[PDB]
């Protein structure tokens, strides 16, 4: 069994009021059931995308989740990622960049 | 040169998740998804829009039902891989990927291999046409399969209909694949504990293939050089991220660099 | 156009 290595990032160079995508991409990972969720200020982000099961040359299992939202620079944004190899939830933080 | 690819993975699960598919099957060519199928819409779609105009309604079909005997076999796969391995219940996986590469127009290579819970199991080995038993437990599937002639089969589905329909696919979607879409790069400075990290991003770009350095006043220094790998947007496009640490006050002293196929010059950028 | 896997 292999653990998820995760990246938080947006689809655009964010910036106050403009609208994009989050995205939450988990790769590397060993059994392919997974849990990843976009989270605002602590709450499940409305309207998650999630890509079908696939993995990599190495037989190893990835997944893209990804949600339109305009950031605040009032909010904190993040990816909560739950899978057998992890004791506990591991929680990714978005940087805004702006 | 022009090089092609046609790939196909396919995974059946036993534990896939709530909600989720145990069987999937997803086809990439030159790396981008276009056609899928899974265990609950029992069908294939298209996920590109040129496949979806320049394909007919039989192609559809005809592919559909191959999705579903597929669906069926690894099925069973699942259930004859358990007992062989004296194996109840839990969570267990059979993992597919096969197929060809052209280089100008001509093929390269085929492949056909599959692995159990995440370990390689078997390989076919298209030059002595013969299967490769990885594990002990795979010896009685290779002993199966040369003796049904699988490999025939497989040496004439790698080089003459894998490669016939990459050639088709790659006409439909030509204007496609060789599209440009050039990365939006932000670089960004977070300080903390003496250490003030720089970071570089390339938002958007397409095709994959990218380099983004960090240039120590004009010498490529990767020392610190940390990379996140090429990530996929869900729009098609692709995301990276390079950073390197520096000492506080020296910001001014870095500069990003950036070469893709869609920048005539490389792009240099600063904090 | 995919192929059909064998049983193992």
């Amino acid at each position: 069994d292999l653990t998820p290595k995760v990246q938080v990032y947006s689809r655009f160079p964010a910036s106050a009021g403009t609208k994009n995508v989050l995205n939450c991409f988990a790769a590397g990972f060993h059994p392919p059931k997974i849990s990843i969720t976009l989270m605002k200020d602590g709450v499940p982000m409305e309207g998650a995308q999630y890509s079908d099961m696939s993995f990599n040359d190495d037989w190893t299992f990835q997944r893209l989740v990804h949600a339109d939202f305009t950031p605040s620079s009032g909010s904190t944004y993040a990816c909560k990622v739950e899978h057998e190899t992890l004791k506990e939830p591991q929680v990714y933080k978005w940087d805004p960049e702006f | 040169m022009e090089l092609h690819t046609l790939r196909y993975i396919q995974t059946a699960m036993t534990d896939p998740g709530p909600g989720q598919p145990w069987f999937v099957t997803v086809g990439y060519v030159d790396g981008e998804l276009f056609v899928h199928y899974n265990s609950t819409a029992r069908r294939y779609v298209p996920r590109t829009e040129w496949i979806a105009a320049k394909a007919d309604q039989q192609y559809w079909d005809g592919q559909t039902q191959i999705g579903q005997g597929n669906e069926q076999i690894d099925r069973e796969n699942l259930g004859i891989l358990q007992r062989r391995y004296n194996q109840t219940g839990g969570s267990h996986t059979v993992q597919w990927m096969y197929g060809c590469d052209i280089l100008e127009g001509g093929p390269i290579r085929g492949y056909y291999q599959m692995a159990y819970d995440g370990r390689d199991f078997t390989a076919f080995d298209k030059g002595t046409m013969t299967f490769t038993a990885a594990v002990p437990e795979a010896v009685p599937t290779k002993r199966k399969w040369e003796e049904e002639s699988e490999p025939e089969r497989w040496k004439n589905y790698l080089e003459e209909t894998c490669v016939e329909w990459l050639r088709r696919y790659v006409e439909y979607g030509k204007a496609e694949l060789g599209r440009r879409e050039r990365p939006e790069v932000r670089v960004w400075g977070k300080e903390a504990d003496g250490i003030l990290t720089l970071s570089c991003r390339a938002h958007g770009f397409y095709p994959r293939p990218i380099v983004v350095s960090w240039l120590k006043d004009g010498a490529v220094r990767g020392q610190d050089a940390h990379s996140g790998g090429i990530v996929p947007n869900g729009d098609g496009t692709y995301h990276t991220w390079v950073t390197i640490d520096a000492q506080p006050g020296d910001g001014d002293k870095y500069q990003c660099r950036v070469e893709h196929a869609s920048l005539p010059q490389p792009g240099l950028y600063s904090w | 156009l995919p192929a059909c896997v064998l049983e193992v």
